[PDB]
């Protein structure tokens, strides 16, 4: 290539070399609280007393902390620069500042952590070295002035043109803008990686997910239009959405159910697929208002599912689990609410697994389809299963009270099965 | 005789070494936030090193000259390793009510 | 073509001759570039003088 | 503005490998 | 039958016919050899110019190919042939009636496999010649051991050891003494492509169904087990640049590659070459470089590059998907029309019954 | 009866399902700021249905 275009390459990985005073005055100017002069002015004794006090302020809050004040924020802290030190141990840095930001992201709306974070801006020269793990930790608080300050300070990567064009203004960036940040790929696949880690480290907050869910429904509501696209999308959000899952909060767990909700009514999925996700969702459920979402999105994932088989059985061990986390009048209970989504197929598929399956709670088949109006083929396929379960169990009262309910209710559509095989 | 604690305390101040930092970052973690078939010949075999550039590379010592099978072979094994360097994935992983990995199973299967 | 090389005395700015044209005088260290020139004639040898202002 | 894609260009830089003609020897 | 006016001068126009290739090294550049019906052709790596062919015709069509620094190794019907720059050094006359199928060059040995599970073995005659000329041995394969010969390979850092693969299992062999040493565990399915690792001691087998079997040999245990569905895996090769990248080329037309250290599948390339006309049969990463070559059997040879990647810190996760780069090939059925072009005679028209004109 | 006539009365026993178009989703990003996980799920299966 050109001369000018490698010596731009030698630029940029000369970033953040304070040569010259004219360099040094600039790379000390940029920083996040104080203006230009102020900023050019005062020394790094004083940042560092205004950061230990604002530490302590942040440790009295939660004691996560400790830890950066044993390393981060001592003596040797002061004293030392990334520009000198060989690549392994500023790779280990990285990890450090890392989990710094990971551990700060969820106080960003106060003072103190402001200003420890100006300590970390103004030696670390963080802002201009790994700028991804601040613009993607700070992302969600996309209206605040704090915000705009990075905004004005920060160098982008070239996944971020969309703020690469928002940078030094007066106005926010709008969630359109942030909807094509996300609607890039390359960027989703980065955000699927910091969010695995920080889930594996275990510390999310309500709003961050809130973002995050909110950023991903929008993104396939776009995508709605590319099939080729949602399925070139589709491993990203549902291996974030397993990930999601793996973790053990009621806010993780809800976040992705939303997710699985939508992706499943934008796009008819794989009988197969929509299993295997309702496997882990039965297989993590643990609270109380989890139960309740995970029901509501199983019913609609059963509901948007349509094709040959769609009225199929729960396989054994997935009618097992799903019965033993889902009693049966619990169920009967959300059946008698008010709101009332649709339900047909799944509580048909359920029926006939208890058919097929269990051998005794007839006496609820019954009241469930008491209290649902449910559609003829369904009521066909009720019927065959039944006269199976008939001809082959030595028979019963109940079986009796059940086909005198369907002899109330289609008749002549229990006569044309019979017709088909029997008497 | 070595110095006490709080020399050494006041040592690293004064000096301002940064070894203390290092190993701290060093150890920093956000953890918390045999064989089956043996080769006769290949123990009973001399083989000679110092014919060219390739075993003059393997050789240890300035005055061994041949050197027999075993040592021969992990020597071998070393400069591979010099050359292509080891992966963790090789180091580490075997494959050995239903779990929580189905969905990514399934996803990893289907195209 | 083939390129020669005059480092200023201060350390701070590399001056390139190639052997056809080629003539640059740069920063090299924060990758400011200050002067470029592509001379046909060939060009033989070169150096700064006395700062980075002046070479010949 | 998105994301640009320019494919910069490519190398073939210098390589190592190993040698099986050292890998073998002889009787004694 | 002979001519009196004209003599044949060469077949133009042709890089393939689906004959596995091979890649052959010099200093640290790199070069591609390929067959053609009764000839063979040398390629340039980072120009794909055409650098050599043979000069004599083969009394029947290329089989076998490979590859060591400077010779390259060809085996028709039952003779070998070790050539040097498309001139014909050596014949290498085997004593058999059978047909000869694959191939192997390892240090004093020249290992080479018939159809009627008989592996020759040639043994270099002194170490300062350059080829093996004396024969030596002829080992056979028993039914009661493995069914028939698939292909013949060496790992890293075994003395005078021979990895056969064969139908149902994998053997270690001693060719020193000649004794077969070691042998492995039935598989279930029928393998049909092997490759080592850039590791120690691990051998890669790609079968019928779906399945990448990541073997050890030092054990014996086979250590992963990757699937791929509705296919039938045609080459294997792994990436060495430093990453833990893998990839599977099928038949159908296909291209996946995988990452190891992540369990995962990076991308997929869709109909690089057309199934109908032998499919993928040989892909290869050049070693240590982010070149990746292929070639079909529907007479094409592409080679294309990954992109590093457009992080800064997080990299080896945002990995970009390959994109499309060199590319030699020409007519896929026999073509229909030709006619020249100039008083220079330069340009030659033709159009085929694949619906082309070159 | 046949098997075309299960077809027509699974066919016309499909019901009616909503669908989800480009800019159905901008409401969550007005109220996003300070409510709980499982509300913002009512208004996301509210505005699918």
């Amino acid at each position: 290539s050109s001369l000018s275009d490698q010596l731009a390459q030698v630029a940029s990985n000369n970033a953040t070399v304070a040569l010259d005073r004219k360099r040094r005055q600039k790379l000390h100017s940029a920083s996040l609280i104080y203006n230009s002069k102020t900023a050019a002015t005062q020394d790094y004794d004083f940042i560092f007393e205004n950061a230990s006090k604002a530490l302590e302020e942040l440790s009295q809050i939660e004691p996560k902390f400790a830890i950066f004040s044993r390393t981060l924020f001592s003596e040797s802290s002061i004293s030392l620069d990334r520009n000198v030190q060989t690549k392994e141990e500023i790779k280990d840095l990285d990890n450090a500042i890392n989990a710094y930001l990971l551990l700060a992201s969820s106080k960003w709306y106060l003072a103190p952590t402001l200003h420890a974070t100006e300590w970390l801006v103004r030696r670390f020269q963080i802002h201009v070295k790994n700028t991804e793990m601040l613009l993607l930790s700070t992302l969600n608080y996309y209206q605040t002035p704090v915000f705009k300050r990075i905004l004005s300070i920060i160098k982008l990567p070239p996944l971020f043109n969309c703020l690469s064009n928002f940078v030094r203004s007066e106005k926010p960036p709008t969630a359109l803008t942030m909807i094509k940040l996300f609607n890039d790929m390359d960027f989703l696949k980065l955000y699927t990686s910091y969010l695995d880690q920080c889930i594996k480290h275990n510390a999310t907050y309500t709003n961050q997910l809130l973002f995050t869910t909110c950023c991903f429904i929008n993104v396939v509501a776009f995508n709605s239009n590319n099939d080729e696209k949602l399925n070139q999308l589709v491993p990203i959000l549902l291996e974030i959405s397993a990930k999601l899952l793996a973790s053990k909060s009621k806010d993780c767990q809800i976040a992705a159910h939303t997710i699985l909700v939508v992706f499943a009514t934008a796009l008819p999925l794989k009988k197969t697929i929509i299993l295997a996700a309702m496997e882990t969702i039965l297989s993590n459920l643990d609270a109380k208002e989890a139960k309740h979402s995970a029901l509501l999105t199983i019913c609609k994932l059963f509901q948007t599912l349509k094709g040959q088989g769609n009225v199929d059985q729960l396989p054994s061990k997935i009618f097992k689990l799903f019965d033993s986390k889902f009693d049966t009048v619990s169920i009967l209970t959300f059946l008698d609410k008010e709101d009332k989504p649709v339900c047909d197929k799944f509580i048909t598929s359920y029926t006939r697994s208890i058919a097929r399956y269990d051998r005794s709670k007839l006496n609820i088949i019954l009241s469930l389809l008491k209290k649902i109006r449910l559609e003829r083929y369904e009521v066909r396929l009720i019927i065959t299963d039944l006269i199976y379960l008939s001809e082959i169990l030595e028979d019963k009262s109940q079986l009796v009270e059940l086909f005198e309910y369907f002899i109330s209710i289609n008749e002549d559509l229990v006569l044309k099965c019979l017709k088909s095989l029997g008497l | 005789p070595p110095p006490d604690e709080e020399e050494q305390l006041l040592a690293k101040f004064v000096f301002g070494d940064t070894t203390d930092l290092q190993e701290n970052l060093a150890k920093f973690n956000a953890d918390f936030i045999e064989a089956a078939w043996i080769d006769s010949d290949d123990e009973k075999i001399k083989v000679p090193i110092l014919v060219t550039n390739k075993t003059k590379k393997l050789r240890t010592s300035y005055n061994e000259s041949k050197i027999n099978g075993v040592h021969y072979i992990n020597r071998l094994r070393s400069q591979f390793e010099k050359i292509y360097p080891r992966p963790k994935w090789v180091d580490d992983e075997s494959d050995s009510n239903g779990d929580i990995n189905a969905l990514t199973k399934i996803l990893s299967t289907t195209y | 073509g083939p390129y020669h090389i005059k480092y200023a005395k201060n350390g701070t700015h590399l001056l390139i001759t190639g052997r056809k044209g080629h003539v640059a005088s740069m920063d090299w260290r924060k990758g400011q570039l200050r002067a470029e020139l592509f001379l046909n004639e060939t060009c033989h040898s070169a150096t700064y003088l006395q700062n980075e202002q002046y070479f010949a | 503005p998105k994301v640009v894609r320019e494919a910069k260009k490519v190398e073939m830089t210098e390589a190592r490998a190993y040698n099986a003609d050292a890998d073998t020897a002889k009787a004694a | 039958k002979n001519s009196k006016i004209f003599s044949p001068f060469r077949i133009i126009g042709n890089v393939s016919n689906g004959v596995p290739f091979a890649t052959g090294t010099l200093g640290s550049t790199f070069y591609i050899v390929t067959c053609v019906g009764k000839t063979f052709q040398i390629y340039d790596a980072n120009t794909l110019h055409l650098l050599f062919v043979s000069e004599k015709e083969t009394p029947s069509s290329i089989v076998a190919l490979s590859a060591h620094f400077h010779y390259v190794y060809a085996a028709y019907e039952n003779k070998v042939g070790i050539y040097k720059r498309g001139i014909e050094e050596h014949l290498l006359e085997l004593e058999t009636d059978a047909n000869v199928e694959h191939l192997c060059i390892f240090g004093d040995y020249l290992c080479a496999s018939t159809d009627d599970n008989s592996i020759f073995i040639y043994k270099k005659s002194d170490p300062q010649d350059k080829y093996p000329s004396e024969f030596y041995t002829k080992l056979t394969v028993t039914e009661i051991q493995g069914g028939e010969i698939v292909s013949l390979q060496h790992l890293a850092t075994y003395l005078n050891k021979l990895t056969v693969v064969t139908k149902s299992n994998v053997l270690l062999f001693n060719v020193r003494t000649g004794k077969l040493v070691f042998t492995s565990n039935e598989f279930p399915d029928q393998i049909t492509t092997a490759e080592p690792a850039p590791v120690l001691d691990i051998i890669a087998l790609g079968t019928v169904t779906g399945e990448v079997i990541m073997f050890n040999m030092r054990k014996g245990k086979r250590i992963r087990t990757i699937k791929i569905p509705q296919s039938r895996i045609s080459s294997l090769s792994f990436r060495t640049d430093g990453s833990s990248h893998l990839s599977v080329g099928t038949s159908s037309g296909d291209l996946i590659f995988y990452d190891l250290d992540r369990r995962s599948r990076i991308h997929v390339l869709k109909n690089i070459h057309r199934e109908s006309y032998g499919g993928v049969t040989q892909a290869t990463f050049l070693n240590g470089q982010p070149i990746i070559v292929t070639s079909g059997g529907d007479n094409s040879l592409k080679e294309y590059v990954f992109d590093p990647s457009l992080s800064q810190g997080s990299g080896d996760v945002v990995v970009q998907p390959p994109r499309y780069l060199r590319s030699r090939g020409g007519h896929s059925q026999p073509p229909s029309y030709i006619a020249f072009a100039d008083s220079q005679s330069h340009f030659m028209l033709s159009a085929s019954k694949d619906r082309s004109l070159w | 009866e046949d098997e075309e006539d299960i077809a027509l009365e699974f066919i016309n026993g499909e019901k009616k399902d909503k669908l989800v178009n480009m800019n159905s989703f901008t409401s969550m990003f007005d109220n996003i700021q300070n409510v709980q996980m499982d509300t913002f799920f009512d208004r996301v299966m509210k505005v699918l249905t």
